[PDB]
This record gives structure tokens, C-alpha cells and sequence, in this order.
RNA sequence: CUUACCUGGCCUUGACAUACUAGAAACUUUUCAGAGAUGGAUUGGUGCCUUCGGGAACCUAGAUACAGGUGCUGCAUGGCUGUCGUCAGCUCGUGUCGUGAGAUGUUGGGUUAAGUCCCGCAACGAGCGCAACCCUUUUCCUUACUUGCCAGCAUUUCGGAUGGGAACUUUAAGGAUACUGCCAGUGACAAACUGGAGGAAGGCGGGGACGACGUCAAGUCAUCAUGGCCCUUACGGCCAGGGCUACACACGUGCUACAAUGGUCGGUACAAAGGGUUGCUACACAGCGAUGUGAUGCUAAUCUCAAAAAGCCGAUCGUAGUCCGGAUUGGAGUCUGCAACUCGACUCCAUGAAGUCGGAAUCGCUAGUAAUCGCGGAUCAGAAUGCCGCGGUGAAUACGUUCCCG
């Protein structure tokens, strides 16, 4: 806005891990205010992966956020009527909430039969190093390194 | 543009209905009805008097009708008759016995209805607008009142533009919630048509709320 | 063993509490025992009134009507006691029922 | 659809009608208002016109039409096409 | 660009207005082509059933693609004079608009 | 023996609090009974696992109106209160947490002209 | 409305009036069942002969001040166009503003 | 019916008011002709007051001014309403300045949401607007103990059911509280602005009413009133059918879906606000069902509408135009009503359409908000996906004002 500075809200730890990054990813996946499918959701693609390789799903998740965070961005600058996409840093908080949504689009995107397997695909995928997030991620390094020339 | 009611706005606030009496739902239409063709019926009879008010209430199986008049003489009658016939003419009106009572004006250039049937009266003989304008402001703030309004519209001297002119003096706080505003209407039939008068006289602000006017 | 129920029903509780105090003082100075007044639930009906001529559907006026209702007893009451609850006048707006 | 334990409904003009016509034997068609009426099985083989709006139209009531009402028969709308 | 045309009770309406409004608007306007996306034209008589020098009110509403809907009026003594300056009233208009916004 | 009363979203809770093993009944049903969703449960046990003095108490709780998120805020908050009416000294720890906070925020109504408190009906300009 | 409209209302109440003590006796008729079939049959032929008017479904609600059949809420007995004036003049016991 | 439109059948001082004359209580029982409006027959009563020789009511018959008009003109008007726009502005008196139109005041610095406030200044003063007074919600206290409530006691066909209690929830009137009040900073040592303690709540706490001077010959002669024109055996009045529901098409606002964050089946929890005597109806039976019969308590914090649904637990479905979707059509019914053909709502059996996520473009929304889930009401014999309300679950994001508009 054009004056004030809002205030962040609080989001709770979830039940089983206590983890407000956890609150938050379910809060992303959650449609309609329908919470408790969101937590049914989220639990069971975290019980799927971990099912794959024995490791903390608390720090699994947090390993592949962090490997899908992402670093550079551009905000479009129209000064002489041209675009001027101009790179830039972005904060933890834009970091962690591109992370999340990009996970979450590329999983709805995924083709498998519910939402807690081709999230849990995501997520295998994320950690190997080779999916629709990861690509994201990829293509927003490449652009603001094509644009590196400007501040 | 368009204003709220000055009393239609502090009904519960710092006014009090003009009908005070309690229905079922299946009889408040009838008494509503009956309410409103007795006071059509008043306006007419006593147009000469300068009626002010009429409070119709209904105690118990009988009525109570109040009449606010500045000439008390003409509605009691020389001997007493006429307010025979009035309440003979409210019982046949009103199912229940209806019982009159007067209540006399004695600072009659305070009361906006009044004002109003007076500026109209000269206005249907002809006399200058802004003169019978000037001639209520004067009188009402001679009164003592704190502010008073004034506002004519239609076609004014016959003009076949119709406009609206408006004169105003002293304080009207319309805004104000907690002050005593006294709105008044009035029409004028005239040769050319009809013309509207609207009075605004404010009496202070009113203290304590509706507890102050005990309600 | 007679008790008298007494019922008030107004669209002004202002008006409906000065009657109630007016019983109850009436109760007390014949010297019987009073339960109340009770205030029972208030009804609220509400009303959507268009007020332009001919077309204007958002432009309305919002009216409400009140029913105000509250509820006495009078217990262990005495010939004194009816005669003078009978005697008392009542005033308009303050719908009263007496029950025996 | 009217409830069965009513029964049919017929206009006590056109009945008496009806049975003045069957009584007797004439093939006059009889003219009437009531499209709100009820094919009776005694209506078979009579020549009943039906006002449509504005004229009254012919129905040789034959063994089909029984159950349908009388202006079922009459088309009170004029469309031959856009 | 789909175009939607109204009259009053005064103007009287026809569906062979509705074609020759479409056709004149479409062949002035044809230039910009996708930039614009509907016409609302509006017909009416003020003083209905008297006379005057002007006495018939023309309005044309354009939506261009992107920018804000610009409306534009006129009033004169015919339909056709009255739809021929809200005519050029527009083209001036929209020329003024696309020559600003470059 | 030390009581609390709670009020969150048209739901009130009456909360009864007394030394004992850690029995805990709502409407003469148990928690799991109750809450089949693990939120509220959570919310309704945060306040005495805060002071880490889960068990020492016993819960007599009576909960109306409202509904389950409501009715669990409810039930925490008459527990926050209670606590701070055994104690003094807990106040601080569960101020600090949040507890002793009522929270106001509720429906907000139909308005006229629109279709919700805030959605309004749409204004196409394709 | 006209005043055509408003005598047409007035001679219907008055037929609906006149004939609703015979329209009820034929519809208990109909309705019961001890009666013998011919009784019931013969109770719905008189009650279809009865004129149409003698039928409450014919009346329409009229605003009383103007006849206006629009508007009409019941409770007041007046339309719309009416009921705001005679409430914002302070004419309507118990009648307010509604803010909530 | 509404109804103002059309086809046809009818009346003419009129369906409604006042003025004049004469006879009759008003009214009332039956049929007959007809589509009805209407017409022609036929029964019973003869009432209420009187200086009773005449009068009130309510009819009939004649005559004349007249009634009647939803006919025109909103560009002749009153009243009412929309919009710029809750935008923060708009103006006066006494002074001054200028030949004058005019100017100052209302301009300059900070600041506020704000012509809100503090400093200066040929200005000094006022009014209408801003804010406050009004309703609602959050915390607590007093009064009130019902029909509403059940903490300590007891009895229980374990149901606050009972004897009981006045604690708690609640109900509905009256009060308290919150004022930058206090601390640490900033600013001219001014207004004012940041960070803190305490508190349920901290810097307008959140919503609702409240519409300045003025603008668009803006809307409404069809709510109503009203000037001026028009018709008067019809542009007035009564009636039966039909129409307002038509269908080569084009737009605006919505509802339902295109499924697995889901469909179906079984079990199982938690609301708030309203409605009910020409009505809501416990409960038993009959029916697959819409419903019907008997019957019970309610003029209601007492009886009732009433089943809350999303939700949770268990089973099946396993990506198919499908166990997704429910348009259209064919049979059979219930109910409201004088009467469901044109043209009603709902129930059962059968059928199973487009649709597999929608061009350019464009809309709403900053928090208990959006999204989503169900419940009530005014109108109303019956007929809501519309309108006005109520509660349940419950988000995403604001770096910033550079380019977009007002
Ligand atoms: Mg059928
Ligand atoms: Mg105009
Ligand atoms: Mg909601
Ligand atoms: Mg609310
Ligand atoms: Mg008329
Ligand atoms: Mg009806
Ligand atoms: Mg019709
Ligand atoms: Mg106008
Ligand atoms: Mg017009
Ligand atoms: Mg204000
Ligand atoms: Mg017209
Ligand atoms: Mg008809
Ligand atoms: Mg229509
Ligand atoms: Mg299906
Ligand atoms: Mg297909
Ligand atoms: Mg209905």
C-alpha cells in the first residue's frame, strides 16, 4: 500500500511434526478451507517418501525446499516505455512462498492417481534434482543471469 | 443529494412517535388504518385552527386523541359543543370511544408546521416569496429560536422555469444526532401549478438522551 | 396456593420497565412477595422498503419493530393485594395480562 | 395432473350439453368456451367446437382424444416460421 | 468488435437500423481492428414528441483492448446528423487516447 | 473446584478445574471421543503442557454452541482462565503464550447491494 | 389504482363473505368420510356451481391509501410508497431505523 | 383474479361522490335461460326513534350539473430517487486592497483519515460539511430466577426426570472500562509521530446508519397529488376465452457441472438467526415416495418447523464420457386450488444430451475477509437458481508507489 507496514500473521506448528513450515506448506495445499483434507493429504505423501528412504520427514521436506529455493529474480521496470526487467535479490519469506507454490503447481500437474502420491513424486523428484520445480528454479537463474548487465 | 427524514432519523434518539399503543399482529393494520383515516379526517376539520400535533393513543378498549392548537377557542366550541361532535365523529371513526384533548400553543412562530401553512397561505394569495421568506425567518428568530430555515420550490411567479430558492440563518446542525430539529411541508396550489415549502427551525441540542425525555 | 402471573408485552421497554417497577412497588406496599421482573426473549422483525418511485433496487430503508416481554409473579397473595393490583391504572403502549 | 380421487372435472353446461346431443341424435356441432374440460368416454363420435382466442374451432371426438383435455385440440398460437 | 445498439420509446428501432449502424461504425472504425473489442451506440429523443433544433441525443461507448471504456455524446436535429458527429467525436477521441499512450 | 469460563465464536465453555490424575471429560465424553480432529485436541491440551503439568489435574468441562474449532477455542481459553484464577504467578507464562487473550473477531453480516459482507455482484466491461 | 379496480375488490370480499359459510359446509362434506359417496359427489358438484367470485383465491392485497397491488407487507396494510412516509413522519407505533 | 393487452357478448347520471323528486326496511328462500356479464320467475320478514300525522339506515324509479381516464406532456410542477461521492471540500458578516471584474480570510511551514491540529500572516470573525452524540460486537459489575440453567446435595422406570439450588451458562435493562492514562525516544523547547509496561481490548478496536454547496431539462404524470390539453353511448364501466410464457437469432446477470482435495453406501458429532391459531404439528398406521388418516402439545425461553450440511470412522469405485454429469423425452402419481391444455410445484420407474476446464478480453476481494457448506424470512392458495438475513470450516499476498487509471 501506499503507507503503513502489515503486521505477518501466525501460522501454528502442525500436529504430528510441530512444524510451522509444514503449517504453512498445508496451508498452500489446503482449497476451500477444507484443512483436514489438506493434513490427510500432506501426511500421507510425507508417510509415502519416507517410505522410500528411511530419514526424518521434517528434514526431507526442508532439504528439498531448500533445494528449490530459489535465488534471483527480476521485477519488470517501465521506464522509456520498454520493459527493463531488471534482476534483483528477494526476501526468505518470497523465497520460501515461490518454493512451496511451485512444489504444489508442478505436483497438480503430476499424473498419478491422488494428490498425496504425485506430491510425494514431486518431492522425490525435487531431491534428485529433476522436475517441473526444479525447472522453474532453473529458467528464473537463467533469465536473471541473461539480465545480469543491468543493477 | 438526498437527506433522511429530520424526524424520521431520531425517532428512538430524542423524539417520540406520534402513535403510542400496542397491537397484535392480526390488529395493527385496522388500528393503523383507523389511525390514519382519523387524522386525514382531523386535517380537513380543522384547517383554520393551526393545529400543530395529533397523538393518538389507544389506553385500553377506548382512544385518546391530543390536538396541538394555537387557537384553542375555535376547537372547543363558545359553549362546548363542538368537542361534543368531534369525539361523537372519533367514536364513529374508531370502534373504542375516542376522548379529545387540547393542548394550546402559546409560541406559535416556533413550530415548523405552522410557519409553513403560513408562508403557503400568503404565497396562494400572491404575496413575494423571498418577502414571506424573510417575513417567517424574521419572525422565528425574533422567537428565539437558535436557527431557522427556509426553502421554496416550483414555479415562483409563474415563471415556466420551475427553481428552488432557500434562505437560512442562525445554527441547523442536521448531522447532529442529539438536536432538537423541527421539520415541516407544505403545499401551495396556485394558478400555474403547485409550489413546495420545506421549514427547519432548531431549538439547541438536547441533553441527557431519551432517558432526558423519559421515555 | 394461588399465584398470580402477570405478563407485559411493549414495543418500548423503557415504558415496559416503568410498568413493571409500578407492580412491583404496588405488590410491596400491599406486602405480598413478587418473583421478577424476568426478561424474556426480545422479538425483532425486520423490513426492506424500496424508496424510489419506479427504479432504483439497491436504494432501500432498513425498519425494525421491537416486541419487548417481561414476566411477574406474585406469590401468597391477599384480598388487599388483588383489589388494589385490579384498582391500578394502566398506561397505553404496556399490553398487561393477568393470569389467576 | 388432477388428483384420481377427485375425478374428472367437466363444466356442467358442456355435460348437459353432451347429453342433450347423445339423447337426441343431431350431428350440430356443439360451440363452447371450456378448453379446461375432460374428454368423457361419452364424447366419442360428436362434433365439439372449441374457442381458440378468437373463433371457434371443429373436433370430431373419436376414441384417442378421451383422457386429454378440449383445448389440447385448439392451438391458440399463430407461427409459420422465422 | 461486436456491436450493441439501443433506442428509446421516442426514437423507434429496426433491425435495418441495427445493420446499416453496424455497417457504417464497422467501415470507420476498421483500422484499429483488435485494440477494440465492443461499441455500445444509444438513441434518444429528450423532449420526446416535440421538436427542436436538437431534440435527439447520440451516444457511442467504445472498450479499447487494454486501456479504460471511453464514451463520447452528441445532439442533433436528425439520426443521421446525430450519428455522424458522435462519429467523428470518436475517431477524434480515440486518435487523441493511441497518440498519448503511443 | 476452580473455575473458568471461555468464549470464542459463539461457543462458551464452562470449565471446571481440580487436583487429580489427568481425567479429562467434555459433555460426559472423552477428548479423543469428542475432537475426531487432531487440531482441536491440540488446542484444547496446549495450556497444560505449557506449565509441562499435563496430569496433575483433573478437567471437568461443559461446552455450547458453536462449532468444533470454536468450541476447542473455547475449552482452552476457560482452562487458561481457570489456571490463572488457581495461581497468580502462572498469568505471566500464559499471557506471554496468548492464552489469557480473548479473541473478537466474528461473522460479519449480509450488506445491502452486495452478495456477501465484502463480495459485490460483477461489473463486466469486455 | 383506479377506482373501477378498487369496487371490483370491494364486490368480491363481499361475495367471498356472503358464500364462505355454504363453500365450508360443502368442503366438510367432501372431506368426510362417514358420508355416503352420492353425498360427496353431489357436495362437489354444488361446490364447483358455486360463482367464482364466492372463491378467496380472487382477492388480491390492495394497499388501502391507493389500491396499489405491489408491496403490499401485510402487517401494515399499505404499499411501499405509503409506508415509508407514514413511518418517517413518526405516524407508526414502534417503527425505527434498523443499524446492526 | 392481478391485467393495464387482444377476439367476442353487453351498460349508458354509469362500478364510486354531492344536489332535486316519489315509493319502498334493509334484507331473505328456491330454481329457469346463458360462456358469463345479465334477464325472467318464486319464498320469508317488515325492523330503529318520534312534540308518532315525520325521521335516521339501505334500496328502487326519474331529471340535471356531473362522475370516470394506468389517455399526452417528468421539457410546466410538488413529493420521492440515482450519480460524481463519505469526495473534502463550499460559502457568508465586518474590515481592508483594486477604477473594476474581483482578492484576502480559505494562502506559507510541519502534520491528520480529514478546511484535523500547532505555528506565522489586513485580517478579524461565523455558517454548512469532517469528527462526536445514535445502533451492534469484544471484558467485567448490579437487578431480575421464569418457561431458561444444574456447581454442592439427595431420589431415580438413569431422561434436570424428580425433591431441590440461585452457584455457572443464558436471558435483558442499568453501570464500569481505554483517556497516548504511564515509561523510553523524535520533533521548533508546537502540533504530532515511533518503541514499551499493564490490561479482554492501545493509539479511528471491528461493522451499521448518517449524503455539504452543487452537476446531468438525469429517473418517476403508471404509488400519489397537481397546472394545461384531450374522450364522453367511449380513450368510461361489467364479462368469458386468449396473451404477457411466442422462437431463424444477438446481449447482460446467475445456477449446475466437466470429477479421485472426489461419487456411492453404513455408522456417528457440533450452530446461529427467524417463522407458526384460516397455522406449526409430537406419535401410530398405509404407501417405494411425494403424501394420506387418526391423533397430541402449542397464542409459544414451555409445543413445533427441525433433518443442520460440509466434517470424522468403515467399505467399494481405480481414470473410464466412468458407479462423473443430470439436460431432454416416454409411462404412473400427490398436492394447492372453481379450474393445472396453452401454463404450476413436487414424487416414482425408464432414458442418459452438451460437457473432459473454456478467444481476444475482463471482474471481486487485504481477515474471521475471499473460497466453500448448509439454515431462515418478505412477497405468497400454490409457484425462487432471485432479493434480504444467519451461522459452520477457513486461506494467499502486499518489496513498494517508478509506469495504469480517478
Ligand atoms: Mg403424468
Ligand atoms: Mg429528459
Ligand atoms: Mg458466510
Ligand atoms: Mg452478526
Ligand atoms: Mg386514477
Ligand atoms: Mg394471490
Ligand atoms: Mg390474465
Ligand atoms: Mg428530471
Ligand atoms: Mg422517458
Ligand atoms: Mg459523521
Ligand atoms: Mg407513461
Ligand atoms: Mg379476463
Ligand atoms: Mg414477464
Ligand atoms: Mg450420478
Ligand atoms: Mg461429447
Ligand atoms: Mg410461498
Amino acid at each position: 500500500p501506499r503507507r503503513r507496514v502489515v503486521a505477518a500473521r501466525e501460522i501454528l506448528p502442525d500436529p504430528k511434526f510441530s512444524s510451522q513450515t509444514i503449517a504453512k506448506f498445508m496451508n498452500h495445499v489446503m482449497q476451500d478451507g477444507k484443512k483436514s483434507i489438506a493434513e490427510s493429504i500432506v501426511y500421507g505423501a510425507l508417510e509415502r517418501v519416507q517410505e522410500k528412504n528411511k530419514v526424518d520427514p521434517v528434514e526431507f521436506f526442508e532439504t528439498t525446499l531448500e533445494k528449490v529455493r530459489p535465488m534471483v529474480e527480476v521485477k519488470a521496470r517501465r521506464v522509456g516505455g520498454a520493459t527493463y526487467q531488471v534482476p534483483m535479490e528477494v526476501r526468505p519469506s518470497r523465497r520460501t512462498a515461490l518454493a512451496m507454490r511451485w512444489l504444489v503447481d508442478a505436483a497438480a500437474k503430476r499424473s498419478e492417481k491422488t494428490m498425496a502420491l504425485r506430491l510425494a513424486g514431486e518431492l522425490l523428484d525435487a531431491a534428485e534434482g529433476k522436475g517441473a520445480a526444479i525447472k522453474k528454479r532453473e529458467d528464473v537463474h537463467r533469465m536473471a543471469e541473461a539480465n545480469k548487465a543491468f543493477s | 443529494g438526498q437527506k433522511v427524514h429530520p424526524i424520521g432519523i431520531r425517532l428512538g434518539v430524542v423524539k417520540r412517535h406520534n402513535a403510542n399503543w400496542y397491537a397484535n399482529p392480526k390488529q395493527y393494520a385496522e388500528y393503523l388504518l383507523k389511525d390514519l383515516q382519523v387524522r386525514e379526517f382531523l386535517t380537513k376539520k380543522l384547517k383554520n385552527a393551526m393545529v400543530s400535533n395529533i397523538l393518538i393513543e389507544r389506553p385500553s378498549g377506548a382512544a385518546k386523541v391530543t390536538i396541538s392548537t394555537a387557537r384553542p377557542g375555535i376547537v372547543i366550541g363558545k359553549k362546548g359543543e363542538d368537542i361534543e361532535k368531534l369525539q361523537r365523529e372519533l367514536t364513529n371513526i374508531m370502534g373504542v370511544p375516542a376522548q379529545v384533548s387540547i393542548n394550546e400553543i402559546d409560541r406559535p412562530d416556533l413550530d415548523a408546521r405552522l410557519v409553513a401553512e403560513a408562508i403557503a397561505s400568503q404565497l396562494e394569495k400572491r404575496v413575494m416569496f423571498r418577502r414571506a421568506m424573510k417575513r417567517a425567518v424574521q419572525n422565528t428568530m425574533r422567537a428565539g429560536a437558535k436557527g431557522i430555515k427556509v426553502e421554496v420550490s416550483g414555479r415562483l411567479g409563474g415563471a415556466e422555469i420551475a427553481r428552488t430558492e432557500w434562505y437560512r440563518e442562525g445554527r441547523v446542525p442536521l448531522h447532529t444526532l442529539r438536536a432538537d430539529i423541527d421539520y415541516a411541508t407544505m403545499r401551495a396550489e396556485t394558478t400555474y401549478g403547485t409550489i413546495g415549502v420545506k421549514v427547519w427551525i432548531f431549538r439547541g441540542e438536547i441533553l441527557g438522551g431519551m432517558k432526558q425525555v423519559m421515555n | 396456593n394461588q399465584r398470580i402471573r402477570i405478563r407485559l408485552k411493549s414495543f418500548d421497554h423503557r415504558l415496559i420497565d416503568q410498568s413493571a417497577q409500578e407492580i412491583v412497588e404496588t405488590a410491596k406496599r400491599t406486602g405480598a412477595q413478587v418473583c421478577g421482573p424476568i426478561p424474556m426473549p426480545t422479538r425483532i422483525e425486520r423490513f426492506n422498503v424500496l424508496t424510489s418511485p419506479h427504479v432504483n433496487k439497491d436504494a432501500r430503508d432498513q425498519y425494525e419493530i421491537r416486541t419487548y416481554k417481561r414476566l411477574i409473579d406474585i406469590v401468597q397473595p391477599t384480598d388487599k393485594t388483588v383489589d388494589a393490583l385490579m384498582k391500578l391504572d394502566l398506561a397505553a403502549g404496556v399490553d398487561v395480562q393477568i393470569a389467576l | 395432473p388432477r388428483s384420481l380421487k377427485k375425478g374428472p372435472f367437466v363444466d356442467a353446461h358442456l355435460f348437459a350439453k353432451v347429453e342433450a346431443a347423445v339423447a337426441s341424435n343431431s350431428r350440430k356441432p356443439i360451440k363452447t368456451w371450456s378448453r379446461r374440460s375432460m374428454i368423457l368416454p361419452d364424447f366419442v363420435g360428436l362434433t365439439i367446437s372449441v374457442h381458440n382466442g378468437r373463433n371457434h374451432v371443429p373436433v370430431i371426438v373419436t376414441e384417442h382424444m378421451v383422457g386429454h383435455k378440449l383445448g389440447e385440440f385448439a392451438p391458440t398460437r399463430t407461427y409459420r416460421g422465422h | 468488435m461486436n456491436i450493441e445498439i439501443r433506442t428509446d420509446k421516442n426514437i423507434h428501432n429496426s433491425e435495418r437500423l441495427i445493420t446499416y449502424v453496424r455497417a457504417e461504425l464497422t467501415q470507420e472504425f476498421q483500422r484499429h481492428s483488435e485494440r477494440i473489442t465492443h461499441f455500445s451506440v444509444h438513441f434518444s429523443d429528450e423532449n420526446g414528441d416535440k421538436g427542436g433544433d436538437k431534440d435527439i441525443h447520440c451516444m457511442i461507448e467504445a472498450r479499447p483492448s487494454g486501456l479504460k471504456p471511453v464514451a463520447v455524446h452528441h445532439k442533433a436535429g436528425n439520426i443521421d446528423a446525430s450519428i455522424h458527429g458522435a462519429i467523428e467525436k470518436l475517431k477524434r477521441s480515440l486518435e487523441h487516447t493511441f497518440e498519448k499512450k503511443e | 473446584t476452580n473455575y473458568g469460563t471461555g468464549r470464542r465464536k459463539t461457543a462458551t465453555a464452562r470449565v471446571f478445574l481440580s487436583a487429580g490424575t489427568g481425567k479429562l471429560v467434555i459433555n460426559n465424553r472423552t477428548l479423543e471421543q469428542y475432537f475426531g480432529r487432531e487440531t482441536a485436541r491440540m488446542v484444547v491440551r496446549q495450556p497444560l503442557e505449557l506449565l509441562e503439568a499435563t496430569e496433575k489435574y483433573d478437567l471437568y468441562i461443559t461446552v455450547k454452541g458453536g462449532g468444533i474449532g470454536g468450541q476447542a477455542g473455547a475449552i482452552r481459553h476457560g482452562i487458561t482462565r481457570a489456571l490463572i484464577a488457581a495461581d497468580e504467578t502462572l498469568k505471566p507464562v500464559l499471557r506471554q503464550a496468548g492464552f489469557v487473550t480473548r479473541d473478537a473477531r466474528e461473522v460479519e453480516r449480509k450488506k445491502l447491494g452486495l452478495r456477501k459482507a465484502r463480495k459485490r455482484p460483477q461489473f463486466s466491461k469486455r | 389504482a383506479k377506482k373501477g379496480m378498487i369496487n371490483r375488490e370491494l364486490k368480491r370480499e363481499k361475495t367471498v363473505a356472503k358464500y364462505a359459510a355454504k363453500r365450508a359446509e360443502l368442503k366438510a362434506t367432501i372431506a368426510n368420510v362417514n358420508a355416503s359417496d352420492e353425498e360427496r359427489f353431489e357436495a362437489m358438484l354444488k361446490l364447483q356451481a358455486l360463482p367464482r367470485n364466492a372463491s378467496p383465491v380472487r382477492l388480491r392485497n390492495r394497499c388501502g391509501l391507493t389500491g396499489r397491488p405491489h408491496g403490499y407487507f401485510r402487517k401494515f396494510g399499505l404499499s411501499r410508497n405509503k409506508l415509508r412516509d407514514t413511518v418517517m413522519q413518526g405516524d407508526v407505533p414502534g417503527v425505527v431505523k434498523a443499524s446492526w
